[PDB]
């Protein structure tokens, strides 16, 4: 779960930066 | 077993106010921070990424950037608190804890934004 969202965190900081 | 609350689930907030946010975790003694994961996302931004006692600000969304934090001093009760000064019409939205502390829980918080 901690692990799901720091997949998410950071798919979405390679996409915005 | 491991329960986040939030006080409310929805909050009004008038445009270019500060607003503050809350949930909270289930603490039983002192704060073992090494365990403690926060997670603040709304809509498809990054909020707030804090995980085994550290900080993560590149991982931010730039909207956010040096307008939101999360308010430490209060997770030692167990309150994760996202504070985001200077709300904008794009603040409104659908907001959504993520808290890890030995088990793990989400809630989400609608935020409504006025304008005058
Ligand atoms: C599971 C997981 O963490 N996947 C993941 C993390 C980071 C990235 N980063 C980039 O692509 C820059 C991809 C996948």
């Amino acid at each position: 779960d901690p692990a799901l969202w720091q997949c998410v965190f950071a798919a979405r900081y390679c996409y915005e930066e | 077993a491991f329960t986040v609350t939030v006080p409310k689930d929805l909050y009004v907030v008038e445009y270019g106010s500060n607003m503050t946010i809350e949930c909270k975790f289930p603490v039983e003694k002192q704060l073992d921070l090494a365990a403690l994961i926060v997670y603040w996302e709304m809509e498809d931004k990054n909020i707030i990424q804090f995980v085994h006692g550290e900080e993560d600000l590149k991982v931010q969304h730039s909207s956010y950037r040096q307008r939101a934090r999360l308010l430490k001093d209060q997770l030692s009760l167990g309150n994760a608190a996202l504070q985001i000064t200077d709300v904008k019409l794009q603040d409104a939205g659908v907001y959504r804890c993520m808290i890890s502390y030995g088990g793990a829980d989400y809630k989400r918080i609608t935020v409504k934004v006025n304008a005058p």
